[PDB]
């Protein structure tokens, strides 16, 4: 035993515990999903009201990688935002060599990565964040999810947190249901709904609902924040639903 | 317990021992009050001597004209991250004619704690911060965990016995905020919250220290018997 | 017990951590398998999607390093894309500077040395994947060349990787015991992935669908993947003899 | 050849009274034979009732208010709020000019 | 100004029948003025002989420098270094130096210990190798001694007539440039036998 | 981090001794012996080969006596690798003493040097030491035939006869018996040899497990000669002085 | 073995805990700051008497209106206390001023925590820096190895400190001359000291706006020891 | 990141034992069998080609290596290790000689490189030693042919005939009775063909051995004709049909 | 690099590595420094385990640094090559830059400051060696002596020794040395150094080296007959 005390060793098993350990903290984090919809994606996050004094919308846990990705994360947000510096730095070198805005796919191996390099030694320590994001590009939708250990894949939907069995649950469903495919705007009430959902797993605090969207139509393959009268509909439609 | 001898390393159930043992140093340390109406934000302190041959070591720390924080746990910590954020300031000043942004301000502080936490050599800052400004958006006040977590908020308060306070500000959230155009007023609310974590020792006059910003006020600490007026 | 967490020697002369990197290698659970024909060289490679939340188009364990090499690997993704991407980058670098395109056995090599260095040096660790590349050579025609993590490398006629390994090799074994050739006599490349199918459904005792199986195909100036359509195609060939 | 350094024109002058000191300086602005602004500003308060101009080129007279104005700042900030004394600040000054002894600031200053 | 003709200097190496030649003038001066009349400008490192010519502080330090590396050479081969090996070393060591060289015009002499077959070379100032076998000059009398050497030398000659050949054509290129003379030295090189001659010139 | 792993090479114990000085002293005792002595007209220089082969080959083999300089060599008493790092570092050192003052380098300066890199590697670096310990034998014109001796500590001592290497408490004894001050070479030879046979862990003394050296004034008149045995040279020596 | 950085789980830095342990095995220092000066006075513990007592040096001048006494490691002082010189003639050089004592101090105290894996460990010793500027007047000080440096009216470090601060907590007030706090130094330096106090084995100095910093002869501190025993006797 | 093992990782024991070097020379042991023998007009190094799986090619796998034109270099013990010591040797044998003298640096010479290279692995910051023993076969014009061995420590010694690896014990033994200092080349490779043959278990043959020779100098091999002197490398790997022809007079 | 923290506290305050620096010197041999009223004198035991040694190029004990400073050592022999080729090169430094030579007090400040420094850098060791410093500044007839350790203290003495037994030739030294009225002469000066040796060295014979060192850089060593002499004298008078 032993080999749990130091990162980027192999247990006999062939197993990195350290990068397992890291996922715990994700795990311990609050509920962030992400939809894939037919000419974009959708990201909505659970925020955690810890007290009245927090101010609300305040608080912002999106965050935006040049104009057209948008990244969510759950567990240790310094971690995250960490990684999003990260990103927007390999995004901006990107775009000033090859002039076009960094692909979706590019730029998640760029974060995996990088990532992946911190399970390389035992003088840093793995990132304790699982990490959704994506964006539209030029071949259009792309939804990722990230994790500790720099795996990566495509999804269609995506859950991290603790919440992240009962929403995964509710994206199978909405994958089932829809074959020929999810519009923006119903996209955003489901990711209302889906959070609204989760929320049972951290259910003694109150939260705030924080949703954002990219789409080919909606926003021109810009990434920006549900705001206003779109996200008190989503609020009224999440709502209704549990009720 | 085998997981908590450098930074670096994770424990079984995902929690890093030396960030939380550094956490652990701001509770150990003299108890601070933050809270901000629409017009005004202010900081109240309560300082802490070594003995009656001693000072009352600072609390408050000016980093612009529109900005400053308090401090609990290690001052030495807090001089280096309030040196950093003056020069940050400073920097947006000189370049882009720009005063900083409280928000961002709080990003960037939240950065810099952050590698601290997950490379090998070095250690967590072992002191919380909390920040209060006006700027093109109007007051602000955020709370900094050396963590790297940073929360903006209308009251809080850090330090020993720092919940009593902390209720207190819950229960006055409606009244406060409102208190718009009115500094001393604003004081006295921020003055009778620290009380709710005082024990045997009361408020004298080098005791207390005091700060606030505001629309038509630069960042100015109060000190000595400039605040006599609020015991 | 430091001489099992670093890559120093144990007093048997053993280095545990590249020996426990050869156990992360079967961590996905999937079985690999390289064949050659004349004119080509074809890789198959099981792919299980578990979750339906994936998109199974982004699901890969096979990537094409330069136009003419392709890669597929057995082990972790992070590890795996680590190589892919360092593969990639030492091809484009050898050809600007030698002014040809790098061989498949050449790079093999490169990465096999990148290997050693790690099971040497004490602050790298070893990748826990294996590295099969394949390619039509220029000079030495089809070729497989295999990678893993004690920096170990050669040159191949056919082979397996994965946890089913050994049965998938002694099957392949007994065709060119039978054959007395090292290679698949076929004219065309799409019969030569139907012999790679065949015999590895052969091997493990499974059948596959469309969406099972993952195939890669080098032929001349040219590596690619197929496509769930150009696999099924293929499967009903089978089937249909 | 580029070359770094220009001329634009501007005159000041500083007398001292009893209790009392004045720093004038025009406002015209120029490059060669035309005239830039009618009216830019080259006499500057910098704190702790300190007035400075720096005259000649105009984009190193700005850059040495602006550090000095800076180095005000940092005084404050490093020595408890005090106040900068005049033959403090012409101390300090002479500091920032000599920083750039091999690549000067081609101005005249008076504080 | 000219660093190759500030000191002034001449060297010229034969070949002979199973044995070399080479010679020296003894002039060291600054422009005009003459300083020494005992600047020799051959030196040996074991059997292989090097002169050179050129400016007299790379002189100096050239050989200080291939007295270094032969004695190194020597204590990790077990051998002394032949000729053939040393004017790849010499090349080597001015070659390092392409863009801020020693002004020097080397020429290496000496016989093959082994296959007993007479050697001479002679480089520019950055290493280029010039393998003659007839002879090889090098100075500020370059020119001189082409001439002489061209008109005079005969191959296979031996030792005592090989003497007075690199003699004459020494003595009368010196004689006809100003910043060389002042006294001349002669090897006469043989398989295991060296003999060295101060020659009588005159001395303005 | 990586500190888990490290094993602190330069600490002292709570003794105030260098750990692993002393571990790399006990390393060079299981080291073929080798000695040194100095004489008024010369100094010898005999080694024992560790347990050889027949298949060996001798003539062009080299594990004990070598060359630093025409004037200076040395006797080696741990790993061989090891000493050939050093070895070379030294050689470079008399060239570049022999270039810059155009004289050949006193014998105490190289030694000096040769033990401050020692030394080094005791106090600084996290390194391992040199296992390594040299006997040199010298000659220059102010201090005349020397020996010195350095170990892994980069400590040195002057000696007029001396040995290193295995059961040297027994081979100190026997030079510390029969050494005198007006000794000869020739005397030394026999002495060195008698030492080795009598101290020897082998059942006997032949010439395949020896090297041997000496640093001479015989040579033609005011000079110095070094003379590296040969295989033979040394089978006829050990029947002049009536060992074999 | 473990980081030297690194936090115990009480949230303190274990090297600069275990300092202050090698700061309570030093000689004592006294320090008392009054509106006519601040006093400096230190306890020299020779270990033999062979040892030339006055070449022992724990009181020193930092400049003309800063003085300084240590203890602990006093070795670890050297280095702060060319610092510390080198900033205020510094400050003299960009600013044609004297610099304040607590600039000073604070430009000290910006060394302590400078250690990792920079020097390898804190500094093991405490020091008293005393002065007086224009601002603030006469100030005493007390700078550790943490970092922190409090104000202090008095002051005692090292081996008998909680016991002569004990002491200094009764006898201070705010009109003390300075007379009176150069006998109250050796007051209770006689105290808490093993060996009897005298000339050789204590040594005293002050701070004054007029005269500067001055380090007392051992035939003026001598006179103040006579008239200190003839006080106690007298009633 | 930062390598921050600056620190040896092989280290005295009490005894005064070197155990990361103690333990690389077991991981030696455990290696296949390979060995050398010098004749009067050549040099033989030879072992067997463990193939780890019959789909493998074997002749893509070269455990006989060039370092020069006329210097060979075989090994026992963790191939990975070789084939970059290969790289290095082949390399310094240019950078450090040839690059210089304009020359091939002799058989004892570039072997010193060789051990230099090993010894640093050995006292050198975060790394283990060389898991492999070197045997270096070579010829040069002032010390004739030469057979080298190398181990993990940077040691090295010339050798008539040695064995190195899994019956190295075994072998060296049957190699004392058959050596003599009148062998000729075809003798010595007789002679390494019966004494390999005693540590093989399965398969004998051109395909499962690799054998190679210093000798004669080989003109057809120089790829070019025009200078004299240049007459070719002295180093050649035998094929398998010249191996299986000398099995039928074994 | 390496940057490994060797010298740390520990939870009682101590340095150990300090600490044992100064075991390194408590088994060294003795050295002793006692200065006269116009002299200084340096005494030093070889230990007699060492024979066949050759004494005219074995490393002497005490050392110049200058032609009118020199440095005695005990503890780890290695160690003390690199302060004393420090010490040197500080000393042509100084007299280089202010056209002084150096005062015995200022090198003894350097050289502290050399051992203090190795106690708080990273991936270094302290010096196992303390050291007696001794001479006359120029244009000065006031005998120094000054004595450094590990930890980088320094301080002057009347006279003092260290190494192994200093315990015992300290206190004899203490009772015979009287500083109202120290050794007048050179003869006292090193009679005194001697008997102190004696008290601790065995033989008397080639165990014991004395350098005397006087004013306007006159240093001189003394041979072997001129100190058994004092050796002869010392134990004469002992008889009764
Ligand atoms: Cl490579
Ligand atoms: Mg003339």
């Amino acid at each position: 035993t032993g080999y749990d005390l130091s990162n980027s060793v192999f247990s006999p098993d062939g197993r990195n515990f350290q990068v397992e350990y890291a996922v715990k903290a994700v795990e311990n984090g609050t509920t962030s999903i992400g939809i894939k919809c037919n000419d974009g994606v959708v990201f909505a996050v659970e925020k955690l009201i810890t007290s009245k004094l927090l101010v609300p919308q305040k608080n912002v846990k999106i965050q935006v990688v040049d104009r057209h990705i948008g990244c969510v994360y759950s567990g240790l947000i310094p971690d995250g935002r960490h990684l999003v510096n990260r990103g927007r730095e390999e995004a901006a070198s990107f775009k000033k060599l090859y002039k076009t805005p960094i692909p979706i796919p590019a730029f998640a191996d760029r974060l995996g990565q990088y990532v992946q390099a911190h399970t390389l030694y035992n003088s840093v320590r793995p990132f304790g964040v699982s990490t959704i994001f994506g964006g539209v590009d030029k071949n259009g939708a792309h939804l990722y999810m990230l994790e500790p250990s720099g795996s990566y894949w495509g999804y269609k939907g995506a859950a991290t947190g603790k919440g992240r069995q009962s929403a995964k649950a509710e994206l199978e469903k909405l994958v089932d249901h829809h074959p020929e495919g999810l519009s923006a705007r119903e996209a955003v009430k489901q990711a209302a709904k889906i959070i609204y959902l989760a929320h049972e797993d951290n259910k003694e605090k109150d939260f705030e609902l924080e949703i954002s969207w990219c789409s080919l139509s909606e926003t021109n393959g810009l990434h920006k924040f549900v705001k206003g009268d779109l996200l008190q509909e989503a609020i009224d439609f999440a709502q209704k639903e549990i009720n | 317990n085998n997981y908590d001898g450098d930074t670096v390393t994770f424990s079984p159930t995902g929690r890093l021992f030396q960030v939380e043992y550094a956490l652990e140093a701001i509770k150990q340390g003299s108890v601070t009050v933050g809270l901000r109406s629409n017009t005004h934000a202010v900081l109240v302190a309560l300082k802490r001597n070594a003995d009656e041959l001693s000072s009352y070591q600072k609390k408050i720390i000016k980093c612009d004209e529109h900005m400053g924080l308090s401090l609990a746990g290690l001052a030495p910590d807090a001089r280096v991250l309030s040196n950093y954020l003056r020069q940050q300031c400073n920097y947006s000043s000189l370049v882009f004619n720009r005063k900083l942004a409280v928000e961002r301000a709080g990003h960037l502080l939240c950065d810099k704690a952050q590698k601290n936490t997950q490379s090998y050599g070095g250690r967590p800052y072992g002191v919380g911060l909390l920040i209060i400004g006006y700027d093109k958006s109007g007051a602000h006040l955020l709370e900094f965990q050396p963590s790297g977590n940073v929360t903006e908020l209308y009251g809080t308060a850090i330090g020993a016995r720092s919940q009593g306070a902390k209720t207190y500000l819950e229960r006055t959230l409606d009244t406060f905020i409102k208190i718009d155009g009115n500094p001393d007023e604003l004081i006295k609310a921020g003055v009778e919250a620290i009380s709710q974590s005082l024990r045997d020792e009361s408020l004298t006059v080098d005791n207390l220290s005091i700060a606030i910003v505001g629309k038509d006020t630069p960042f100015t600490i109060y000190d000595g018997e400039a605040v006599a007026k609020y015991i | 017990g430091y001489d099992r967490h670093i890559t120093i020697f144990s007093p048997e002369g053993r280095l545990y951590q590249v020996e426990y990197a050869f156990k992360a290698t079967n961590q996905t659970n999937i079985n690999s398998l390289a064949v050659r024909g004349k004119d080509c060289t074809v890789v198959i490679s099981q792919k299980k999607v578990p979750d339906k939340l994936l998109d199974p188009t982004t699901v890969s364990y096979i990537f094409c390093i330069s136009r003419t090499i392709g890669m597929v690997v057995n082990g972790p993704i992070p590890d795996a894309r680590n190589a892919a991407l360092r593969a990639k980058a030492e091809a484009a670098e050898f050809r600007y500077k030698y002014g040809y395109d790098m061989p498949c056995d050449v790079l093999a090599k490169r990465m096999a040395n990148l290997s050693q260095i790690y099971t040497q040096r004490a602050y790298m660790r070893p990748l826990g994947v294996i590295l099969t590349f394949v390619s039509v050579d220029e000079e030495l025609g089809p070729s497989i060349y295999k990678t893993d993590p004690a920096g170990y490398y050669v040159g191949y006629k056919a082979t397996a990787t994965g946890p089913k390994q050994q049965e998938i090799t002694t099957n392949l074994e007994n065709h060119f015991k039978k054959s007395k050739i090292d290679h698949i006599n076929e004219e065309s490349w799409e019969k030569v992935v139907e012999f790679a199918i065949t015999h590895m459904i052969d091997a493990l005792g499974t059948e596959f669908s469309k969406n099972d199986l993952e195939v890669g195909v080098a032929t001349k100036d040219k590596f690619f993947t197929l496509s769930a359509e150009n696999i099924e195609e293929r499967l009903v060939a089978i089937a249909e003899q | 050849q580029f070359n770094p350094y220009g001329d634009n024109g501007g005159t000041i002058l500083g007398i001292a009274g009893e209790d009392f000191a004045v720093l004038a300086g025009d406002t015209r602005n120029i490059t060669d034979y035309s005239i830039n602004s009618r009216y830019e500003p080259k006499v500057f308060d910098c704190g702790d009732n300190i007035v400075m101009s720096a005259n000649g080129f105009a984009a190193d007279g700005d850059a040495l208010v602006k550090r000095f104005k800076n180095s005000v700042k940092w005084y404050h900030f490093d020595h408890n709020d005090k106040k900068l004394s005049i033959n403090s600040a012409a101390r300090n000054i002479q500091h920032l000019l000599y920083s750039r002894r091999f690549f000067p600031y081609y101005v005249y200053n008076i504080i | 100004s000219d660093p190759s003709s500030i000191n002034g200097g001449i060297v010229v190496a034969m070949t002979g029948k199973d044995c070399v030649a080479i010679a020296c003038d003894l002039r060291l001066g600054s422009q005009s003025l003459g300083v020494s009349n005992k600047f020799e400008k051959i030196f040996h490192y074991g059997h292989v002989f090097l002169g050179i010519t050129g400016l007299a502080t790379d002189v100096t330090t050239l050989n200080e420098m291939f007295r270094y590396k032969t004695n190194l050479y020597k204590l990790k081969e077990e051998r002394a270094i032949e000729p053939e090996t040393f004017t790849q070393l010499v090349s080597s060591s001015l070659y390092e130096r392409r863009f801020g060289p020693y002004f020097v015009g080397p020429v290496v002499a000496g016989i093959n210990s082994k296959s007993g077959k007479p050697f001479i070379a002679g480089f520019d100032l950055i290493g280029c190798i010039d393998e003659a076998k007839d002879f090889i000059v090098s100075g500020t009398a370059s020119d001189q001694l082409f001439g002489m050497c061209e008109s005079l030398y005969e191959p296979n000659l031996e030792p005592e007539d090989l003497f007075e050949t690199i003699s004459q054509a020494l003595l009368n290129a010196a004689d006809r440039d100003a910043l060389s003379g002042w006294g001349a030295v002669v090897y006469i090189i043989k398989k295991d036998e060296v003999v060295k001659r101060y020659l009588k010139m005159r001395q303005d | 981090g990586s500190r888990r792993y490290d094993s602190r090479t330069t600490i002292f114990s709570p003794e105030g001794r260098l750990y692993q000085v002393e571990y790399a002293l006990e390393s060079i005792s299981h080291a073929g012996t080798a000695i040194g002595i100095m004489a008024s007209d010369g100094i010898v220089l005999a080694a024992e080969r560790k347990v050889t082969s027949t298949l060996l080959e001798q003539d062009t083999s080299t594990e004990k006596l070598y060359k630093l300089n025409d004037k200076i060599a040395v006797a080696v008493a741990g790993l061989t690798a090891d000493a050939e790092i050093l070895i070379n570092t030294a050689r470079i050192h008399a060239q570049n003493y022999l270039k810059t003052y155009n004289e050949d380098i006193p014998v105490e300066i190289l030694v000096r040097r040769l033990s401050d890199i020692k030394q080094g590697y005791t106090q600084h670096g996290g390194l391992r030491p040199f296992g390594v310990s040299f006997i040199y034998a010298g000659y220059d014109d102010r201090y005349g035939y020397q020996l010195y001796t350095s170990n892994p500590s980069g400590n040195y001592t002057g000696w007029k006869a001396i040995s290193v290497g295995a059961n040297t408490s027994a081979a100190q004894t026997l030079l510390q018996m029969d050494y005198k001050d007006d000794m000869k070479v020739d005397d030394a030879i026999e002495l060195a040899l008698k030492t080795l046979s009598k101290t020897t862990d082998s059942s006997a003394l032949t010439y395949d497990r020896l090297e041997f050296a000496t640093i001479r004034k015989g040579a033609n008149d005011g000079e110095v000669y070094q003379k590296i045995f040969k295989p033979q040279e040394i089978k006829d020596i050990l029947v002049k002085t009536g060992i074999t | 073995d473990r980081g030297v950085s690194t936090f115990s789980p009480e949230g303190r830095l274990f090297q600069v805990e275990y300092s202050l342990e090698a700061i309570k095995l030093g000689s004592t220092a006294i320090g008392i700051a009054t509106k006519e000066g601040v006093v400096l006075g230190v306890e020299k513990r020779a270990t033999s008497p062979l040892l030339e007592s006055d070449s022992i040096e724990k009181i020193v001048e930092i400049d003309r209106h800063i003085g300084c006494a240590m203890s602990g490691l006093t070795a670890d002082a050297r280095s702060m206390i060319e610092h510390a010189r080198t900033a205020a003639v510094t400050h003299n050089l960009y600013y044609d001023e004297d610099i304040n004592v607590e600039s000073l101090t604070q430009s000290v105290c910006d060394l302590a925590l400078r250690f990792g894996e920079l020097m390898s460990r804190p500094f093991g010793v405490a020091l008293l820096i005393a002065g007086h500027d224009a601002d603030d007047g006469y100030q005493l000080f007390h700078a550790e190895p943490s970092g922190t440096f409090y104000r202090y009216n008095a002051k005692a470090i090292g081996s008998g400190s909680e016991g002569a601060q004990a002491e200094l907590l009764n006898e201070w007030h705010s009109s003390l001359t300075l007379k009176e706090a150069e006998l109250l130094v050796l007051k209770i330096l006689k105290q808490v000291m093993e060996e009897k106090l005298d000339e050789n084995n204590a040594q005293l100095s002050c701070i004054t706006k007029q005269d500067g910093f001055k380090i007392y002869d051992n035939e003026k501190t001598a006179e103040l020891i006579k008239e200190l025993k003839e006080k106690e006797a007298a009633e | 990141m930062t390598d921050r093992y600056s620190f040896s990782l092989t280290t005295f024991s009490p005894s005064g034992k070197l155990g990361q070097i103690d333990y690389a020379l077991t991981a030696v042991k455990q290696g296949v069998t390979s060995l050398g023998i010098k004749a009067t007009n050549g040099v033989v190094i030879a072992t067997e080609k463990k193939s780890s799986s019959p789909l493998a090619m074997s002749e893509t796998l070269s455990k006989v290596s060039l370092l020069t034109p006329d210097i060979g270099a075989v090994y026992s013990g963790m191939g990975p290790d070789y084939r970059v010591l290969v790289d290095k040797s082949r390399k310094v044998a240019h950078t450090s000689y040839k690059r210089i003298y304009g020359e091939y640096p002799p058989t004892k010479l570039l072997v010193s490189e060789v051990a230099k290279i090993m010894q640093e692995a050995t006292q050198s910051g975060g790394v283990r030693p060389f898991g492999v023993s070197l045997l270096i076969a070579g010829h040069d014009e002032f010390n004739g042919f030469s057979l080298y061995q190398v181990d993990p420590s940077g040691s090295y010694f010339p050798w008539k005939a040695t064995a190195i690896g899994k019956g190295s014990v075994a072998a060296k033994t049957f190699l004392e009775k058959r050596w003599n200092d009148e062998l000729e080349l075809e003798d010595a490779i007789h002679i390494a063909l019966l004494t390999l043959k005693e540590s093989v278990e399965g398969e004998f043959n051109g395909d499962t051995i690799e054998l190679a020779i210093i000798g004669d100098e080989n003109p057809d091999l120089l790829g070019y004709t025009g200078i004299p002197t240049d007459k070719g490398p002295r180093f050649r790997k035998l094929t398998s049909q010249e191996i299986n022809d000398r099995l039928e007079a074994l | 690099g390496y940057d490994r923290a060797l010298s740390i506290f520990s939870p009682d305050g101590h340095i150990f590595q300090v600490e044992y620096a100064l075991e390194a010197v408590k088994r060294g041999t003795c050295a002793v420094g006692v200065k006269g009223k116009n002299c200084v004198v340096l005494g030093c035991e070889r230990r007699s385990t060492l024979k066949l040694q050759d004494t005219r190029i074995t490393p002497s004990k005490v050392s110049k640094i200058d032609s009118h400073v020199v440095l005695s050592f005990s503890g780890l022999n290695a160690d003390s090559r690199i302060l004393i080729e420090k010490a040197r090169v500080e000393a042509q430094s100084h007299r280089l830059t202010l056209e002084d030579p150096v005062t015995v007090e200022y090198l003894t400040r350097y050289v502290a400051g050399v051992q203090q420094r190795y106690t708080q850098s990273g991936g270094v060791r302290p010096f196992g060696v303390s050291t007696l410093i001794a001479g006359f500044d120029p244009r000065d007839d006031e005998p120094k002596l000054y004595q450094t350790e590990p930890s980088g203290i320094y301080s002057s003495w009347s006279a003092q020794t260290i190494g192994r037994n200093s315990k015992t030739v300290r206190e004899f030294l203490e009772k015979n040395y009287d500083r109202k009225e120290p050794p007048a002469t050179v003869e006292e000066c090193v009679k005194l150094t001697v008997r102190s040796l004696l008290e601790v060295v065995q033989t008397g014979a080639k165990n014991i080296e004395i350098t005397v060192v006087k004013p306007d850089s006159d240093i001189v060593a003394l041979s072997s007959e001129e100190i058994n002499q004092y050796v002869t004298q010392i134990e004469q008078e002992k008889q009764e």
